[PDB]
């Protein structure tokens, strides 16, 4: 009824959309990792590099509670991208890379994708499809001095991009002239690390902010940085939700016989999605299904005869329907569904709530392969082979003929349409009005 | 001294199980029927170029290639991978030192680590300062020349250390043959079995007939 | 430069005729698509696979998902029409009669194989031999089996045996079959006894052209293109429906569960509403390629289920309709997804010069064939039926009268006897 | 229910407007269907995008309704092709073509007309009361084999 959007539904077979509750239960999976990562170093040493030559970390095989940070809102800005930053006590890594320095706070515009400015292209640049976060603080008090912290730089000149994540020390004259400077400055001529003035007393835009990017490397290789998350217990064979390493899905786990290479991690569909995983804690190989899917089609005489029903699992067997439907987790009126005596195998799937007979008559509902259904007594939804009409057998032989001695004159009805209702569409006024 | 690859050089591109499937993919791949340069323990262990990354072989029963030398220019002056099988390990270094500087086993480095019978393939790239090594051994009886057939390169190591390499030499044993070849931007169509397994692969740009 | 084919010129007079002195009977072979695979899709479970984030958000694109697999239903169930149409057309199962006495004609090979365990016949055996999913999407059984077809095609084909056009005007009558062949040379225009002086060797040239089509089928699959076509296409639109799920459609990724897991709802619903309106068009593009294809099989269809009424239960005057040459009958043999008719026709074999006119003086009279020509041999003539030479004498009976020598062209002048 | 086919023409094409209208509820990811309430909540920088999501959802479902009926029009074309045959040859003649003008041997046809349709009485000849005989292919008389005229 609510596949058709109607309270009457007439004889037949229909493809029921789901409206079953199976409300689920969640599993979590994370390798056994306790070395608590070194961010109260990172974000707090008493001096950051130049932003001519920044500061660089590769971190690795540590617990990440990024709550510490996102509580520490006392950051000037935090901003990600590629990920919410709420996700990433959940979420998990392969690597995570820290860069870090100092920058006029003004200036500090030029760390994102997609920006311009001397920094931006001579000496730090972040691919414009990044995937992490930035995050900067006000730092006055600490980073200015004399009006003359000349150590935070930047190239003067020189020509094309650092590249995304290049790193660059080189310490020449650049040649910005038509001269031949060839060692010898002067004017167009000059060597060019050029730098901030920070006075304690510079106006807001004038002052030096602290900085640090972190970039995540969501590889299918082994994860090795996470966040706090707990692992449960392994739930086998039952509809959960599930997560491994920040991998989520909702389906069957199940163990699995797939023969991955040991540097294999997880298996895929030619859809080029998940399908088979790796246990970080136990390292058995599982298998992953949706929950238990199944094509129900229903089996009905019209409402207007009988509320009695039957129904059609397409694609599988008997055995297994009330592990495909979850009979654990759904309403009593539509578990009676699974089992029951009135089951039955039909090529096509497993066949409940219809009663099998030996006779064959003509196809009433279609079921497949040869197996129709019908209404009948005291009533029943009954389900049966077909017929293809009655067997005869021509008295043939070799001097024998049998001709009519009479006849009938027929009048045959044949019906075909014509024509159908023409129409027009003024689609300004449908569109719009 | 050219000989060529004919079909050697595939690669796992990715840490994917897929079974009874085509798949396709684009990467760094020695083209099929490039030619490469053959050697032997003679003096032939000169510094070559790197490129975008380096297809090397093998043939040998006895180890006498021990190891490679990478980096820009291999000076004593900025950071060179080293690498080094000695027989107990095999044995990973950055330095920019030549504190040993003999091209064979007798008979500031921000990085280190330790782990004609026989044909020893490695590849080795480098993609974002991420450095990829893969290889293949296999027992052979061959003729002067690489074995026209097919084998797939599984990854040994993934190491972060951002050199920007151009230049490498090998390191021999002294008081056997091998093989010098290199990387391009490729599509390859790829054959995995029902066990998880490459077992064929076409090199798209090479005629008429691959692009079909 | 392709050529055309072997130019000929016709030896064309105002007074020529050439006459077959000899025939060949042939079994050219004719195949129809009748049904491609019956597919159906649960749209939700293509385009967000169990998750509630997105089917909330697939909600407000309303009634596209529904009116998508009523398009496909409606498909999948004409192919079971399309099926029943084409074969359902006895209304009994006629059993194969018991003793083979059709006059020296061997149909062992297309009668159902007792010992098949489908008995299907052996060349349905052989033309089954010739011919050679997952995220959502569906395949169903078809209604027939291909043993209850391998039921009708048998039924079809005693009924053609043992009693001829008759089961499809009203119940079947036993006829004997050489009978039966006599009347389908008369069909044609041969007099029957052109059947019976021939008998045997028209028999001979029967089994021999069925024969031949076992050789010809088990030489190369690709006699069964057209079949392997409704196959090949069918799978290469499922796969290309499929693997456009790796797609990005430009979001950040094309698995819907990156952007559930790194993403705020806000955020994510940005990502999530360019993957449902790229796999939404993706699905409207093979729904509108399959109602496309399913008009091409069911056109193919129609004319099966022509070809079934019109030359199995009947002989067709419709030239070049059924095979080649005139044609006198047509046995039906099932393969997958489609039918193949062995066309039984009369060709003519051995043409032979003769001289002719259109009409023959006597007493002033003009005379003209009943039925066929007169035709001369050089010294005597003769009338002769059109499609097979046999002289007969020119007489009063076997020709007809009409005005005088003065108004015919090209008339000329000979004796017609009276019996 | 014996006039399914006609009595279907009709509501597929009820069916296909009745959805045509009902996509226009349909939000396609703007704040609102109702294209009022967009501009009146919003200024126009701002309700822009939104019209956008509605244009480009109702001119897909539009789109469809076309494409469908393009679709359709040709079925029933192929329909009226075949009874405009079953006109010229059943009713102006008398058909040869086994079971084209209904089961039987074929007499003759009267046309009458219907809703978007047409129907036709097709007279048959259908034999009946059949008796088994003995039968031979030849007779012979003087020596002469006789055949049947
Ligand atoms: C690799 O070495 C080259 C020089 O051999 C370096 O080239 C300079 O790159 C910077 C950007 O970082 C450009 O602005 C300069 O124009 C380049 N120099 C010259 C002479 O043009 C490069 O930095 C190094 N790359 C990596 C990835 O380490
Ligand atoms: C008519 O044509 C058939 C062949 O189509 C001729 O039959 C062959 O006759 C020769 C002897 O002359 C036999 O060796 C062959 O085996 C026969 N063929 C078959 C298929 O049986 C027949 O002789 C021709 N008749 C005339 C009058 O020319
Ligand atoms: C009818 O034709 C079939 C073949 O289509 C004949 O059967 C084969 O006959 C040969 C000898 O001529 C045997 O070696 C084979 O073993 C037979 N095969 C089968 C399946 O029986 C058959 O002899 C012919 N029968 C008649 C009555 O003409
Ligand atoms: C034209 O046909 C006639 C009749 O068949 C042929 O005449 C007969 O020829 C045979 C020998 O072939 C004679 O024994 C008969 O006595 C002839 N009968 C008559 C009525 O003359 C005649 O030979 C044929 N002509 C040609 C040129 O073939
Ligand atoms: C057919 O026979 C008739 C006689 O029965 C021929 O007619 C005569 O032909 C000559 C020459 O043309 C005329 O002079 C006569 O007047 C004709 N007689 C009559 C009664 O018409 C006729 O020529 C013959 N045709 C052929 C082709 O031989
Ligand atoms: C993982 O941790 C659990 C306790 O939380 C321990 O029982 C188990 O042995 C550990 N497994 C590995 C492989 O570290
Ligand atoms: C920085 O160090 C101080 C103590 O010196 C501590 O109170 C503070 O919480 C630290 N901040 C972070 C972000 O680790
Ligand atoms: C359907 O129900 C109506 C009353 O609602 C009744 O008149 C009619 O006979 C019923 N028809 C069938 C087929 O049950
Ligand atoms: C049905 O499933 C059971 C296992 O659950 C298996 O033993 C049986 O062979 C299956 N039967 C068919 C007909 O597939
Ligand atoms: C149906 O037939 C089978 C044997 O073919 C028999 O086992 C079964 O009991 C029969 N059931 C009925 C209701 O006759
Ligand atoms: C390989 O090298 C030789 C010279 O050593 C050269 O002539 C040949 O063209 C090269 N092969 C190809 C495929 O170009
Ligand atoms: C370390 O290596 C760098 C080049 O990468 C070099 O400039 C620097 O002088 C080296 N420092 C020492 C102490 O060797
Ligand atoms: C090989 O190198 C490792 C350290 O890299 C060392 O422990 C081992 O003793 C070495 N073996 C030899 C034979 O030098
Ligand atoms: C796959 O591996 C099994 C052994 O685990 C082996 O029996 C089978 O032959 C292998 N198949 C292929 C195609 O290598
Ligand atoms: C008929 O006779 C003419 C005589 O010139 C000849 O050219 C032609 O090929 C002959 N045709 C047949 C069918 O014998
Ligand atoms: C046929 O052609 C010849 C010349 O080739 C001519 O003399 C004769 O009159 C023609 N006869 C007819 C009936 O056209
Ligand atoms: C014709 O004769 C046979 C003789 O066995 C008999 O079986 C058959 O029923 C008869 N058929 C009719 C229609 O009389």
């Amino acid at each position: 009824k609510c596949t058709l959007k109607s309270f009457t539904v007439e004889k037949g077979i229909y493809q029921t959309s789901n409206f079953r509750v199976q409300p689920t239960e969640s599993i979590v999976r994370f390798p056994n990792i306790t070395n608590l990562c070194p961010f109260g170093e990172v974000f707090n040493a008493t001096r950051f590099a130049s932003v001519y030559a920044w500061n660089r970390k590769r971190i690795s095989n540590c617990v990440a509670d990024y709550s510490v940070l996102y509580n520490s809102a006392s950051f000037s800005t935090f901003k990600c991208y590629g990920v919410s930053p709420t996700k990433l006590n959940d979420l998990c890594f392969t690597n995570v890379y820290a860069d870090s320095f100092v920058i006029r706070g003004d200036e500090v515009r030029q760390i994102a994708p997609g920006q311009t400015g001397k920094i931006a292209d001579y000496n730090y640049k972040l691919p414009d499809d990044f995937t992490g976060c930035v995050i900067a603080w006000n730092s006055n008090n600490l980073d200015s001095k004399v009006g003359g912290n000349y150590n935070y730089r930047y190239r003067l000149f020189r020509k094309s991009n650092l590249k995304p994540f290049e790193r660059d020390i080189s310490t020449e004259i650049y040649q910005a002239g038509s001269k031949p400077c060839n060692g010898v400055e002067g004017f167009n001529c000059y060597f060019p690390l050029q730098s901030y003035g920070f006075q304690p007393t510079n106006g807001v835009g004038y002052q030096p902010y602290r900085v640090v990017v972190l970039s995540f490397e969501l590889l299918h290789a082994p994860a090795t940085v996470c966040g706090p998350k707990k692992s449960t217990n392994l739930v086998k064979n039952k509809c959960v939700n599930f997560n491994f390493n920040g991998l989520t899905g909702t389906g069957v786990l199940t163990e699995s016989n797939k023969k991955f290479l040991p540097f294999q991690q997880f298996g895929r569909d030619i859809a080029d999605t998940t399908d088979a995983v790796r246990d970080p804690q136990t390292l058995e190989i599982l298998d992953i299904t949706p929950c238990s899917f199944g094509g129900v089609s229903v089996i009905t005489p019209g409402t207007n005869t009988s509320n009695q029903v039957a129904v059609l699992y397409q694609g599988v067997n008997c055995t297994e329907v009330p592990v495909a439907i979850h009979a654990d987790q759904l309403t009593p009126t539509w578990r009676v569904y699974s089992t029951g005596s009135n089951v039955f195998q039909t090529r096509a799937g497993c066949l409940i709530g219809a009663e099998h007979v030996n006779n064959s008559y003509e196809c009433d509902i279609p079921i497949g392969a040869g197996i129709c259904a019908s209404y009948q007594t005291s009533q029943s939804i009954i389900a049966y082979t077909m017929s293809l009409g009655a067997e005869n057998s021509v008295a043939y032989s070799n001097n024998s003929i049998a001709i009519p001695t009479n006849f009938t004159i027929s009048v045959t009805t044949e019906i075909l349409p014509v024509s159908m209702t023409k129409t027009s569409v003024d689609c300004t006024m449908y569109i719009c009005g | 001294a050219y000989t060529n690859s004919f079909t050697r050089g595939v690669y796992y591109p990715d840490k994917v199980f897929r079974s009874s499937v085509l798949h396709s993919t684009q990467d760094l791949f020695l083209p099929f029927f490039s030619n490469v340069t053959w050697f032997h323990a003679i003096h032939d262990n000169p510094v070559l170029p790197f490129n975008d990354g380096v297809y090397f072989a093998s043939t040998e029963k006895s180890n006498i290639i021990r190891g490679w030398i990478f980096g820009t220019t291999l000076d004593s002056k900025t950071q060179s991978l080293l690498i080094v099988n000695n027989a107990t390990n095999v044995v990973i270094k950055v330095c920019e030192f030549q504190f040993c500087n003999d091209p064979f086993l007798d008979v500031n480095c921000t990085f280190e680590y330790v782990s004609f019978k026989n044909l020893r393939e490695f590849v080795f790239k480098n993609i974002d300062g991420y450095f990829k090594i893969y290889s293949k051994h296999t027992p052979i009886n061959l003729v002067r020349d690489l074995p026209q057939g097919f084998s797939a390169l599984e990854p040994l190591v993934d190491l972060p250390i951002g050199i920007n390499i151009t230049r490498f030499q090998t390191l021999l044993a002294l008081h056997a043959a091998y093989y010098v070849g290199y990387l391009q931007p490729r599509t390859f169509l790829l054959k995995y079995n029902e066990n998880g397994t490459i077992t064929d692969a076409v090199d798209c740009a090479l005629d008429p007939l691959s692009e079909t | 430069t392709m050529s055309l084919g072997a130019e000929n010129s016709v030896a064309y007079s105002n007074n020529s005729i050439a006459i077959p002195t000899n025939f060949t009977i042939s079994v050219t072979t004719e195949i129809l698509p009748v049904s491609m695979t019956k597919t159906s899709v649960d749209c939700t479970m293509y385009i967000c696979g169990d998750s509630t984030e997105c089917s909330n958000l697939l909600l407000q694109y309303g009634s596209f998902c529904t009116q998508l697999n009523r398009a496909l239903t409606g498909i999948a169930v004409e192919q079971d029409k399309n099926t029943q149409e084409v074969f359902a057309q006895v209304k009994q199962i006629y059993k194969t009669p018991p003793i083979k006495d059709f006059g020296g004609f061997n149909f062992s090979q297309i009668l159902p194989d007792p010992s098949k365990p489908s008995k299907r016949s052996f060349i349905e055996d052989l033309l089954f031999n010739k011919v050679t999913k997952f995220n959502g999407l569906t395949v169903l059984p078809p209604l027939l089996t291909d043993e209850m077809i391998a039921q009708y095609t048998s039924a079809l084909l005693a009924g053609t045996i043992t009693s001829g056009w008759t089961f499809g005007a009203g119940a079947a009558l036993q006829i004997p079959f050489a009978m039966q062949m006599a009347y389908r040379f008369n069909g044609i225009g041969v007099t029957q006894n052109v059947l019976y002086e021939n008998q045997k060797l028209i028999a001979n040239q029967f089994n021999s052209a069925i024969g031949k089509i076992q050789d010809s089928l088990s030489s190369t699959a690709s006699a069964l293109g057209k079949l392997q076509n409704v196959v090949n296409q069918n799978a290469q639109a499922l796969n290309t429906l499929v693997k456009q799920l790796s797609s990005n459609f430009g979001a950040i990724s094309s698995v819907l569960n990156d952007i559930l897991s790194r993403l705020d709802k806000v955020e994510a619903e940005v990502q999530i509403d360019r993957l449902i309106t790229g796999r939404l068009q993706s699905l409207q593009t093979y729904v509108t390629q399959q109602l496309i294809r399913a008009a091409e099989i069911r056109a193919s269809a129609n004319l099966a289920a022509t070809k079934m009424s019109e030359c199995v239960l009947g002989q067709s005057k419709r030239v070049d309709f059924c095979g080649k040459g005139y044609h006198l009958m047509s046995f039906p043999q099932s393969a997958p997804h489609g039918v193949v008719f062995l066309h039984v026709t009369y060709v003519p074999a051995q043409e032979k010069n003769f001289t002719t006119a259109p009409a023959i003086c006597h007493d002033g009279k003009a005379h003209f064939p009943r039925e066929g020509v007169f035709v001369s041999n050089g010294t005597h003539w003769f009338v002769t039926q059109r499609n097979f030479y046999e002289p007969q004498i020119i007489t009063t009976d076997n020709t007809f009268v009409s005005g005088n020598c003065d108004v015919v062209i090209g008339i000329v002048n000979n004796t017609v006897y009276d019996p």
